[PDB]
RNA sequence: GGGUGACGGGGAAUCAGGGUUCGAUUCCGGAGAGGGAGCCUGAGAAACGGCUACCACAUCCAAGGAAGGCAGCAGGCGCGCAAAUUACCCACUCCCGACCCGGGGAGGUAGUGACGAAAAAUAACAAUACAGGACUCUUUCGAGGCCCUGUAAUUGGAAUGAGUCCACUUUAAAUCCUUUAACGAGGAUCCAUUGGAGGGCAAGUCUGGUGCCAGCAGCCGCGGUAAUUCCAGCUCCAAUAGCGU
């Protein structure tokens, strides 16, 4: 006996057939538009995606009116509205299957940082978020994964205390000031 | 045809748990034999010794000689031909020398142009060939 | 003067004689204020000493700028050596504990288990 | 039959040679970046009967 | 009856639907404490960190005698393909006691730890030289630049953690993270690997050596003096703090 969870899962699924060429094209497209950092983190997204598509086909097997449907479903579908993938509107379950890769990476912290100016490109964007400088509503997120909710998009910015928001130069900046005020001057 | 009736699943159950005997695979599994067979134990290596080097001759169309090692176990005292491979491999094996075998890819079957060997060599004094023949390493002495 | 301390989840107990509550210690481009600090804010603020105070367990928080622990203030030094953990007396040494350093005991009671009866050898042993 | 004499005879009298000193070459992200950039984006020219990324006349 | 590489179950891995396989292992039940037997105590034991026997192993003996049980935690030998420290503490969880107070290798805490799982760096931006192409202009050549992509010069400073490290915080006491001063990057650097590049199967009919040898190759095959298959160099491809077997 210990404490101690043990509960754990993958968050991803690699590909059966593992050369389908199209797929490469279509995966590194996805790299290259959403700066992502490896084949993994576009799997991972993909098994996200799917997860969603299967309770989604789960729930459309049910009867209509069955109170695990009407519940199961609004919730998830009330999630997919929270992170700005699905429409208000377009809240009915079979809209969820039409669903795909991109509209889930359009929604993290870097494709949004990238979007709302900010950074300077996608790369640059990635590079910020990591280094410390974004902060979203109030904490300073580190995580370019941070899938941004549809709430919480308008209070994106740099953090209070980082050079790009506002804040104390760093280090290279400093030594240069210091190297002008007593090498130079 | 088929038992297909409702209160038959004895007669079907039965009837495939006896077929499942003609299916070469599932025997192997669970007859003893093969087990019993493996001088690795039923395990993925074996440690071994090394009792001579081996001038193994291949099959046919693919002439040439194949460099293997006359292994005997240390659980079971049985022995073995390990092929060793690689080029130059061979050299770096000497007498009465501690071998870790491995199967070679195939579990049971002989493998490509050797002639019965089942087994290929990876490590001599627990160093790793790939180590010794890539140079990261060196023999100990 | 920059720092801050919000206080939350406030309890009176009654009945363990003490004002216990969550601080959560606003402080930016500081380096997670000490323990120290806090009780002196607290007791301008609860207008009532340090020496009841007893503050622990702050963590603070990614980013930086908040940190969060809790603390609570006795109603006299009487009960807060009372109702009290010793080891947070330790932390302001005032109930401060013996040296012995477990192991050594555990050898001397497996000894005497030799022994019967000499209170004088029993009280030697090592 | 047959002597376990040659063993390592190539190997051995192959003509060695020095790995060269290029860069130090991009890796993790970066890596991938520059990879997706030259299937997609710097080329994309007027076809002439297939490709080929290791090709050499 | 025999076998079981059989402790049972909750469960686990795979999976369209059906299945297949696994479940010594943190909860529940059971069993046993080198093996077998008997029993005292006690509400509860046929207890083994209780006895009494035999057997098996072992230890001192002044040779008459006497003492033993890690399938507790550490640790060792041995066995192997195969597995961590003779660490700290009762602070938490709980338990036992006559007990608010003592005790606990249960239990926690570190240490070891590429079993596995989660996040995630190894660069980002600029104007240059240029190299290209949707637009505008031009018969073509050339040009105006909202648009942009590659290679360089590191040209340019900006940003940063890895790291070093005062101080808090943490904590039983610590460590770790966390927060945080101060130092802390031109890639000669703070250097990303592992496998492959004839087909299956992404990717060289390139360049050297070998000459059915050495060797590769899961399979089909390559190698007998122009080897896309060997050994090397160059490039390329896949996955990447990982990848082979
Ligand atoms: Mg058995
Ligand atoms: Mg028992
Ligand atoms: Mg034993
Ligand atoms: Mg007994
Ligand atoms: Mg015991
Ligand atoms: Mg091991
Ligand atoms: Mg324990
Ligand atoms: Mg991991
Ligand atoms: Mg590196
Ligand atoms: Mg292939």
């Amino acid at each position: 006996p210990v404490a101690r969870s043990w509960v754990c899962r993958k968050t991803y699924v690699t590909p059966r057939r593992p050369f389908e060429k199209s797929r490469l094209d279509q995966e590194l497209k996805l790299i290259g538009e959403y700066g992502l950092r490896n084949k993994r983190e576009v799997w991972r997204v993909k098994f996200t995606l799917a997860k969603i598509r299967k309770a989604a086909r789960e729930l459309l097997t049910l009867d209509e009116k069955d109170p695990r449907r009407l519940f199961e479903g609004n919730a998830l579908l009330r999630r997919l509205v929270r992170i700005g993938v699905l429409d208000e509107g377009k809240m009915k379950l079979d809209y969820i299957l039409g669903l795909k890769i991109e509209d889930f990476l359009e929604r993290r912290l870097q494709t949004q940082v990238f979007k709302l100016g900010l950074a300077k490109s996608i790369h640059h964007a990635r590079v910020l978020i990591r280094q410390r400088h974004i902060r979203v509503r109030k904490q300073v997120v580190n995580i370019p994964s941070f899938i941004v909710r549809l709430d919480s998009q308008k209070h994106i910015d740099f953090s209070l205390r980082s050079p790009y928001g506002g804040g104390r130069p760093g280090r290279v900046k400093r030594k240069n000031a210091k190297k002008g005020q007593g090498g130079a001057g | 045809g088929k038992c297909r009736g409702l209160r038959t699943a004895r007669k079907l159950r039965s009837h495939r748990r006896d077929q499942k005997w003609h299916d070469k695979q599932y025997k192997k599994a669970h007859l003893g034999t093969a087990l019993k067979a493996n001088p690795f134990g039923g395990a993925s290596h074996a440690k071994g010794i090394v009792l001579e080097k081996v001038g193994v001759e291949a099959k046919q169309p693919n002439s040439a000689i194949r460099k293997c090692v006359r292994v005997q176990l240390i659980k079971n005292g049985k022995k073995i031909t390990a092929f060793v491979p690689n080029d130059g491999c061979l050299n770096f094996i000497e007498e009465n020398d501690e071998v870790l075998v491995a199967g070679f890819g195939r579990k049971g079957h002989a493998v490509g142009d050797i002639p019965g060997v089942r087994f290929k060599v990876v490590k001599v004094a627990n160093v790793s060939l790939l180590a010794l023949y890539k140079g990261k390493k060196e023999r100990p002495r | 003067d920059t720092v801050t301390i919000r206080t939350r989840k406030f309890m009176t107990n009654r009945l363990l004689q003490r004002k216990q509550m969550v601080i959560d210690v606003l402080h930016p481009g500081k380096a997670t204020v000490p323990k120290t600090e806090i009780r002196e804010k607290l007791a301008k603020m609860y207008k009532t000493t340090p020496d009841v105070i007893f503050v622990f367990g702050f963590r603070t928080h990614f980013g930086g700028g908040k940190t969060t622990g809790f603390g609570m203030i006795y109603d006299s030094l009487d009960y807060a050596k009372k109702n009290e953990p010793k080891h947070r007396l330790a932390r302001h040494g005032l109930y401060e504990k013996k040296k012995t350093s477990r192991k050594q005991r555990k050898e001397r009671k497996n000894r005497m288990k030799k022994v019967r009866g000499t209170a004088k050898a029993n009280v030697g042993a090592g | 039959h047959g002597s376990l004499a040659r063993v390592g005879k190539v190997r051995g009298q192959t003509l060695k040679v020095a790995k060269q000193e290029k860069k130090k070459k991009r890796t993790g992200r970066a890596k991938r970046r520059m990879q997706y950039n030259r299937r997609f984006v710097n080329v994309v020219p007027t076809f002439g009967k297939k490709k080929g990324p290791n090709a050499n006349s």
